[PDB]
RNA sequence: GGACCUGGCGGUGCUUCAUAUCCCUCUAGAGGAGCCUGUUCUGUAAUCGAUAAACCCCGAUCAACCUCACCACCUCUUGCUCAGCCUAUAUACCGCCAUCUUCAGCAAACCCUGAUGAAGGCUACAAAGUAAGCGCAAGUACCCACGUAAAGACGUUAGGUCAAGGUGUAGCCCAUGAGGUGGCAAGAAAUGGGCUACAUUUUCUACCCCAGAAAACUACGAUAGCCCUUAUGAAACUUAAGGGUCGAAGGUGGAUUUAGC
């Protein structure tokens, strides 16, 4: 049986995202790409470089509004922009929000030598698109 | 290696270890279980060993009517913030650890006797 | 369970 | 593309749980972001390895760590030289005393390149990130000066600039006198130092000023130095003191400054516009300053030349808003909006009061149509009102007959952190209660007033007791009537018992028109037991109308006469 | 303003909400560059175009005065460098 | 802008790559990939390089 | 902290690599050819063959950035084919889908 | 540069602006095997000497 | 009393969307639909759905390759699913006398044909079949088996046996859904002259992964140009002029037609049995409309979908497996 | 010990089935020969894992050094790491999978029957079942609505993998860790899979299908052996390509067995 990235059926009490219920032969068909670059495309470069970067900004935003994502990051780059969207929830103070968006913003652009950009999108709590 | 490091989540499902052939059939026994802790649960967004005092995260942005500037904690002061921290996870230890104790059945080990309280509320507010 | 088991608002615009 | 006016300004994030809501957290928003940037940066400063990875083409120099520390460890004269780059006073002081005590010689453009230094910081450190007069008597400026072998006029002026700076107003003057004693000439910044010293160093009447300042401006002709902007613009700030005297003075530098060719800038109107600008009747001069100052600046894009040039706008809306002229206002706003102007607005606390000025005189003294359109342009967009504006809002619906958009300002009220005013909530129940409307309107007056009786309910000081004024609880009761909400108004007389507070005439009397349509002699007696508590006439007169109107029980009839035996 | 939904739906359901919608978040909108925007756009950025010379009508014209051909490509990629 | 465009799509390109399923063994068990590239072509004419 | 000592041992032989490269490419030119007389050619052999080992080219493997994994990596996106599958699987490697036709 | 990213990212956590869920993870299990009695010997004092 | 672990979370159930909500939903469509009128820089008014779908492909482009993922601003008519109503009133009494059946949709529609059959006996197929289950269960709002479809087909049927009259006949309609039958018949290519004003035809074949295009004279000698080559000349093999031979043959009109084709692509076989396909297609137009017919009938006009298939992993070929080992 | 129920099993009955499918039928093969390659066994100072179907050109889309985890010798001890360990345990696991599956079922919450026993719950001219959710299906990918992919739940074999990485438990910490130098990986044999053959529907050349020669001890037949050159590399009796020399078994393969609509 196929285990790669499937959520299993439960009880009926596990509710998931329109992200983690669908399993990987939907990429591309009922779900798009977590992040947006060229490197993939045929007859370009630094797939590698772009990868690896993809990686540690999902960690460190991970770690940097730990408990606040209520969603996968979605990891736009345009020219040398780099745009991080990621859905988070209402629970810390909007103060501390605004400190880790610059705290990260200014971090990253010196980490990887671009302007970054971060886009913040609040929700009460995490949106179910199932339970199973 | 950073990028070998995993979620919380990822570690606890692998070290509880329920599921799995032994959890299948209750092939293994658990007299001694590891038990799932939250470990982000008295942990403050901004406070790390070395104690910095970061104006907006984990002390107030503005004091005095004037913005504060980054500051450290002295080498004592840090030391009590551990200490209350450890306390206060024994703490919690200890509220978890006190729960009271329900009345036995017709044996210690029994479940005859026991009381399970009044029926569920019915769907059209019925109650008992 | 004789052991005991134990697992144990309003909005504002501008809060403070 | 133009301002989005449903959006909060750029810098926010456009979120509705992350955009600011009121005008205190616009302010602290950005100092919680900026707050957060300086975090990253004195990382990025205190761990420069992790950053050093250059990925980037072409280069960008300022996304790369800044090295503070100096890397020359020799001890001479091109070490020297970096630490005052750097600016370190004190490293660069201790590296001095040490080459000086070897004997090896310090080159004179170097000795003044480290009193800049001293003399502008005052031999303190500048602020870091993380590790009165203030003229330190003992001072390693004026030491080494006194050390120095060779003194040329570039070391007078920087001494005499640093002391003023650093208010030394009377030692800078006595070393005035040393430069001009050893043949030396001294540049136009040292003059504008010793202008604003002459004025500062002691207090005396104006003449005495007025007379210095000229033997300075003479001395700046015999010595064949020409007077800048900023030489003109000192002489203005500093004539802020005397007022009326200064009032014509202050105007012959002013037309000196068009003859010899120095543009006057945004700062020389707006030190002119506050000289002008004293308490009193400004209508007998300030009027006419303030017009023709406009009529010259129409239609000119202004260039920062002085510190100053961002107060010209506050000071001129303030004039405005004296005055009471909206003609005026416009064209100041219009100044504002020619080109790039906007840029000269200020810091946020002086866009809220320019704002705050301008929208208080559009509401009195502009059609409420037209109101209603700067609204919706500058709030939130612009600004964040205070709690006194939507007041000065509320009192222009008034004059202007238009109640039914009551409502909507008590919604945009708590979008901008004004649900728990006291002197606001007071305002909108008083105007929606003070006279009978269609049923319509007052419908929708009674679905304000319970909003606003749970801003009382679940204030945030419900730690403390609550706080229910009388008005308040008299007109949401009023309201609650006259909207046919009877079972609302008549829970709420029990407030008047618990927070004890005087029941009004009127509200009395509407509650009877309510219970003789229902016809509850019981209702109608709690009502002349509730004045009866309180000892009002009206009270005896209302109980004979009660007798008459409502049929009478002998057990209701007693309990009158219980309030009669109280009579 | 508008009430655009996207996602597969379940079985008697509806696409999800825009409200915390990632797949709306995923997309590469146009929401900047709608007709009304391009044409405002075009008729500012008409003032840094200069003129094709009407004497090069068609190709064998063209030819005939600039014999020479050269061809250069340049790449837009995504990243630092 | 007064530029004379003509488009046109050039065919696509569809990279495909095959793995092993699993982590040990299995060798006949097997997860193919792919990247489509598409394209399209702006071809402008008649323009000066301001 | 890289994945392994093995990955380590691959950093370094990378780094000497990279700094020998034109010592090995000069000493090459005059071994890869048959104008030069032999006995010079003789003597650049013994040359080259003093250089350190890890300055040969060939030892260098091509490894998991993430895993250290030797085998079963794409070069293109230098990950093992567990993690290149993780990250495919994930929808997280822009523009890579699996593949039915 | 596994160096940078791991030293940049246990120096942040030093600070207290990334939270490592891993790192916290090994630390419990560390602490729990102390109160155990399976603590780490010190170099040379390993239990053949 | 004592405490047993709370049994489910109730959001954890099929949702349901009240009446209410419906009706928000259709003012907020109706704002949107002007909104993205005013985006578009089009009148709001003469705004329709056609321009609202190609509106919002423009902004906001999806290449999900399922069209139900994509982004949809359509009516909530459309969107949300259609719910049965309320099924009785305050004071709890069923509105339909056969509520209790369940099934009072269906069953009120068979109450409703047995009775009609009965009225009779006191009084006494190309183009339409029987709507499926699912346009039943839809008309109804209910859900069905298979046999209770079963069942109410029969009893229709049985009523069209009867002398049904015309208010027996309407309602039968109701339940007929309109067969549509697809032209088999082969269409003809437009006969075009050239510069010297001879007629002639001109299609395209496909075979594998050869292409052909072929140019049929009205009038000639037989004579066939293969990229400029001689039939014999190009295809040397005999099985390959067969082909060509084939349906020219078949209609008897050897020698009364000069081709000149070009084809690319493919092997020998593959190239000669796209330009028979190519050639068919264009002598479409000199021929009877009956012998297109016949040419259709023979298989003369159908393009042959068989291509080579894939090799999958894990087998020696596209259905060859690997040897199974010997155990 | 009696009676009953479930499961397993029956050298257990009956009926209907399997569609490249159990047998026969159809086509090309394997089983014999040489070679290539895996495994076993033996050998060696000298890895490991997979290992009935569901291991055996399998982890490897790949081992001359490196890779490497092995052996021998020498060397280092806060050690690339706020150490390390390819040490034990896949019968603690996550992760990713095999298998039935070339299946169609699983199943929460209710309801009812059996006296409220373990248990059971279908009849359409219907007799107690209703069923969310998951799977199939639908939809999508490829050239169609066909086909092929992909998908394929729950569960079965404590199936495979701690040596992808991570990790619980236990163990080592002057060594069970780290580095250096050299070295092993053979064949007395057995066996799996594949390649090339035994030839005339063939062999060689031209041509890419109207040709001329060859055709049994100078034929067909080695991609093997031996010798030489070249390519790659720092390093090649070794790896690959080419040439020369050499011209072997093999003469279409028993029981048995594989694949294909
Ligand atoms: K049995
Ligand atoms: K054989
Ligand atoms: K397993
Ligand atoms: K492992
Ligand atoms: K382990
Ligand atoms: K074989
Ligand atoms: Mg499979
Ligand atoms: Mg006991
Ligand atoms: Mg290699
Ligand atoms: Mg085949
Ligand atoms: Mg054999
Ligand atoms: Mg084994
Ligand atoms: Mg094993
Ligand atoms: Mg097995
Ligand atoms: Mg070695
Ligand atoms: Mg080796
Ligand atoms: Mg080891
Ligand atoms: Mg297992
Ligand atoms: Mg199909
Ligand atoms: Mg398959
Ligand atoms: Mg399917
Ligand atoms: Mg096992
Ligand atoms: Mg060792
Ligand atoms: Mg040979
Ligand atoms: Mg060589
Ligand atoms: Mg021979």
């Amino acid at each position: 049986k196929n285990r790669a990235a499937r959520v299993r059926v439960s009880k009926g009490d596990k509710p998931v995202t329109y992200e983690e219920a669908h399993a990987p032969h939907y990429i591309a068909h009922r779900k798009g790409w977590l992040s947006l670059h060229t490197g993939n495309l045929d007859g370009e470069d630094h797939a590698a470089e772009r990868t690896v970067e993809d990686v540690f900004l999902r960690k460190f935003m991970w770690g940097t509004f730990p408990g606040c994502l209520a969603d996968q990051l979605v990891l736009k780059r345009r020219g040398n922009q780099l745009e991080i969207c990621a859905v988070v929830l209402r629970q810390l103070s909007p103060h501390k929000y605004y400190f880790l968006v610059g705290y990260s913003e200014t971090l990253l652009s010196y980490f990887y030598k671009c302007p970054v950009r971060l886009h913040l999108q609040t929700v009460p709590s995490k949106v179910v698109y199932k339970y199973l | 290696s950073f990028f070998t490091k995993l979620t919380a989540d990822e570690l606890w499902k692998g070290a509880l270890a329920e599921t799995g052939a032994g959890a299948k059939k209750g092939r293994g026994k658990r007299t001694k279980k590891k038990k799932r802790k939250d470990l982000n649960r008295g942990q403050i967004i901004g406070e790390g060993r070395y104690g910095f005092l970061w104006p907006g995260l984990n002390v107030p942005l503005m004091k005095n009517g004037a913005v504060q500037t980054i500051a450290q904690r002295s080498k004592e002061e840090q030391e009590k913030v551990e200490a209350d921290m450890i306390q206060q996870r024994e703490e919690w230890d200890r509220k978890k650890k006190m729960k009271v104790k329900r009345e036995r059945g017709w044996s210690g080990n029994s479940w005859g006797g026991i009381s399970l309280g009044p029926p569920d509320p019915g769907p059209c507010g019925e109650t008992y | 369970y004789l052991s005991g088991e134990e697992v144990e608002e309003y909005e504002c615009y501008a809060p403070d | 593309v133009n301002r989005d006016t449903t959006a909060v300004p750029y810098v926010f994030q456009d979120d509705p749980y992350l955009m600011p809501a009121s005008s205190l957290e616009s302010r602290s928003f950005l100092l919680a972001k900026k707050s957060g940037e300086n975090v990253a940066k004195f990382i990025i400063n205190s761990y420069p390895k992790y950053f050093q990875k250059d990925i980037a083409e072409p280069h960008i120099p300022c996304l790369m760590p800044e090295y503070f520390e100096p890397q020359i460890k020799d001890i001479s004269e091109a070490a020297l030289k970096e630490r005052i780059e750097l600016r370190k006073v004190k490293a660069s002081v201790d590296m001095f005393d040490q080459l000086l005590q070897a004997g090896t010689t310090v080159s004179l453009e170097t000795t003044n390149s480290l009193l800049d230094l001293l003399c502008y910081y005052g031999d303190q450190e500048p602020s870091t990130d993380y590790h009165g007069v203030t003229w330190r008597a003992k001072n390693n400026a004026e030491r080494i000066f006194s050390l120095m072998p060779e003194k040329n006029e570039h070391s007078y002026c920087t001494m005499i600039r640093g002391m003023v700076k650093h208010r030394a107003y009377e030692q800078a003057l006595n070393l005035y006198t040393e430069l001009l004693n050893n043949r030396l000439h001294a540049d136009v910044y040292t003059f504008n130092a010793l202008i604003e010293a002459t004025v500062c160093a002691i207090n005396e009447k104006f003449e005495e000023k007025w007379s210095k300042i000229l033997e300075l401006l003479r001395h700046m002709v015999a010595q064949k130095v020409k007077p800048n902007l900023q030489t003109f613009n000192t002489i203005l700030k500093c004539l802020r003191r005397f007022h009326v005297f200064a009032r014509s003075p202050a105007l012959q530098v002013l037309r000196e400054m068009k003859a010899i060719g120095i543009e006057p800038s945004l700062a020389t109107y707006h030190h002119i516009i506050r000289l002008f600008d004293q308490p009193g009747d400004p209508l007998k001069r300030s009027s006419f300053i303030i017009y023709d100052i406009m009529n010259e600046l129409m239609g000119k894009r202004f260039s920062p030349k002085d510190p100053d040039d961002d107060k010209f706008f506050q000071s001129a809306m303030s004039i405005c808003s004296s005055l009471r002229d909206l003609e005026l206002a416009y064209q100041v706003h219009g100044l504002l909006k020619t080109g790039d102007n906007w840029k000269f607005i200020g810091p946020d606390q002086h866009r809220n009061f320019y704002y705050s000025k301008f929208f208080d005189l559009i509401c009195l003294m502009e059609q409420i149509d037209v109101t209603l359109k700067w609204y919706e342009d500058l709030i939130p967009s612009a600004y964040f009102p205070h709690s006194q504006t939507m007041i000065h809002l509320l009192q222009a619906l008034d004059v202007a007959n238009r109640l039914e958009v009551i409502p909507k300002i008590w919604k945009d009220s708590k979008e901008y952190g004004h649900t728990f005013r006291s002197d606001l909530r007071e305002e909108i129940l008083m105007l929606m209660a003070r006279d009978k409307h269609p049923p319509e309107l007052q419908v929708a007056f009674a679905d304000c007033a319970a909003d606003i009786k749970s801003a009382y309910e679940s204030q945030p000081i419900r730690q403390t007791a609550q706080d229910w004024p009388a008005t308040s609880l008299n007109c949401i009761a009023i309201l609650f009537l006259r909207a046919g909400r009877t079972q609302e108004a008549w829970k709420m007389l029990g407030l008047f018992r618990k927070h004890n507070k005087i029941p009004r005439s009127e509200l009395l009397n509407e509650l009877m028109d309510s219970a003789k349509v229902s016809n509850s002699p019981s209702q109608a007696i709690e009502v002349v037991e509730l004045a009866s508590a309180f000892s009002l006439p009206i009270c005896e007169g209302l109980t004979q109308r009660v007798m008459s109107d409502f049929a009478i029980n002998q057990e209701q009839k007693e309990a009158l006469s219980n309030l009669t035996a109280l009579t | 303003p508008l009430p655009v939904r996207m996602g597969y739906p379940v079985k008697k359901g509806v696409p999800m909400a825009k409200e915390g919608n990632l797949e709306l978040l995923k997309i590469p909108n146009f929401l900047h560059l709608t007709p009304v925007a391009i044409k405002k756009h075009c008729e500012a950025l008409k003032d840094f175009c200069t003129e094709w010379p009407a004497a090069l009508d068609s190709d064998e014209k063209c030819e005939k005065h600039f014999p020479i051909e050269i061809d250069s490509t340049d790449y837009v990629s995504s990243g630092p460098s | 802008l007064g530029i004379s465009i003509k488009v046109h799509e050039p065919p696509r390109k569809i990279e495909r790559f095959t793995l092993l399923q699993s982590v040990h063994i299995y060798k006949k068990h097997r997860v193919q990939y792919e990247m489509r590239t598409l394209y399209r072509c702006l071809e402008l004419e008649h323009l000066t390089g301001s | 902290h890289y994945v392994d000592w093995r990955m380590w041992r691959d950093v370094k032989r990378r780094k000497m690599a990279y700094e020998y490269a034109d010592e090995r490419l000069r000493i090459n030119s005059l071994r890869k050819n048959t104008i030069l007389p032999k006995i010079l050619q003789d003597v650049a052999d013994e040359e080259i063959a003093a250089l350190p080992r890890d300055s040969c080219p060939v030892r260098i493997r091509n490894r998991c950035v993430m895993t250290s994994r030797p085998r079963g990596v794409k070069r293109r996106w230098r990950l093992s084919r567990i993690v290149f599958r993780h990250l495919a699987d994930h929808g997280q490697l822009s523009g890579i889908q699996r593949a039915t036709w | 540069n596994h160096h940078t990213y791991a030293e940049l990212m246990q120096t942040l956590r030093f600070l207290g602006l990334y939270r490592d869920e891993h790192q916290d993870f090994m630390d419990e299990q560390k602490r729990l095997k102390k109160l155990r009695g399976k603590e780490k010997p010190k170099k040379g004092e390993g239990k053949r000497a | 009393a004592f405490v047993i672990p709370k049994k489910n979370v109730p959001t954890s159930k099929r949702e349901t969307y009240t009446e209410d909500f419906i009706k928000k939903q259709i003012e907020e469509f109706n704002i949107g639909k002007r909104h993205l009128a005013n985006m578009m820089g089009e009148d709001p008014e003469t705004f329709t759905q056609e321009d609202i779908d190609r509106a919002i492909a423009y902004l906001f482009p999806s290449g999900l390759f399922e069209k139900r993922a994509r982004p949809v601003m359509k009516h909530p008519e459309q969107i949300f699913p259609r719910q049965r109503a309320i099924q009785w009133g305050e004071d709890g009494r069923p509105f339909h006398y056969l509520f209790y059946t369940g099934k009072q949709s269906y069953y009120s529609l068979m109450h409703d044909v047995y009775g009609m059959l009965l009225n009779l006996e006191k009084h006494q197929v190309i183009g339409s079949r029987w709507l499926i289950k699912e346009e039943l269960e839809e008309m109804l709002v209910e859900k069905l088996s298979d046999l209770d479809y079963m069942q109410f087909i029969r009893l229709l049927e049985k009523l069209l046996t009867s002398q049904c009259g015309a208010a027996e006949e309407e309602f039968v309609q109701r339940f007929r859904r309109s067969v549509t039958l697809e032209s088999k018949k082969q269409l003809i290519e437009p006969v075009q002259y050239d510069e010297q004003g001879m007629a002639f035809s001109k299609s395209e074949g496909k075979r594998k992964t050869a292409k052909a295009e072929a140019i049929v004279y009205k009038h000639g000698s037989g004579r066939i140009k293969v990229n400029g080559i001689d039939y014999q000349l190009y295809f040397p093999i005999t099985q390959d002029r067969e082909q060509l031979m084939f349906p020219f043959h078949f209609v008897d009109r050897l020698g009364k037609h000069d081709v000149t084709c070009t084809v690319s692509g493919g092997g020998r076989s593959a190239q000669a049995g796209a330009i028979r396909l190519a050639m068919a297609k264009a002598l479409c137009s000199f021929v009877t409309e009956d012998e297109v017919e016949w040419m259709r009938q023979a298989g003369l006009l159908t393009t042959d979908p068989r291509v080579r298939e894939r090799k999958k992993p894990g087998q020696e070929g596209a259905r060859r497996k690997f040897t199974w080992k010997k155990r």
